[PDB]
């Protein structure tokens, strides 16, 4: 996807 | 008179589904039409796809008018809002499970 | 494709869809099926239809495996709990908006 | 329906 696998 | 639109609750529904079933919820967008809120860059032929599952996003909200989030592209954390209008389908990333939003009126 | 069935996130997005559109949410259930605890003596031809929304249930239970709730029937409130695949569908009484549930492999 | 309007 346009943004990232984790919003860590 | 003709009801709201069903889009929102269906939507909700199968992003309950793909997650009692591990599955990853992705979200298909287009961004060709006005009130949409994401970097257009990471778009490509006024499309985007959008990763919603838990993890990836932040505090998601999955409201009848609109989906509200925030997310990393490339890392800059960045707010988006996506009109119900625009949300083409919502499916699950291993194995493509889901389904594809028939068009309805209340969206023009 | 062997994960487990739609119908239940189904079920729970048209009942709040319809108490949202300010209708009326009833039930069909196939009696004849095995689990279904419901007064019989009201099935008419195979089917029971019960009326789901806020006023004439208490505590309705609307889980995945099955629905379970209190209503009164003949003026005695009794127990109500119905097996999922022994859902036929949902619809708004005063406009026949809703669903027809689907077959699933999951309910045989 | 089977059951009466209201639960009250």
């Amino acid at each position: 996807a346009a943004n990232d696998e984790n919003y860590a | 008179s003709q009801l709201t639109p069903r889009r929102p609750y269906l939507l909700r529904a199968f992003y309950e589904w793909l997650l009692d079933n591990q599955l990853t919820p992705h979200l298909v967008v287009d961004v060709t039409l006005p009130g949409v809120q994401v970097p257009m860059e990471y778009a490509r032929d006024g499309q985007i796809v959008l990763n919603i599952a838990p993890r990836a996003v932040g505090n998601l909200e999955l409201a009848n008018d609109e989906v509200r989030f925030n997310a990393r592209f490339g890392g800059i954390p960045r707010q988006v809002s996506v009109p119900l209008a625009a949300v083409l389908a919502i499916y699950a990333r291993e194995n493509g499970a889901g389904t594809m939003f028939e068009p309805e009126a209340a969206y023009d």
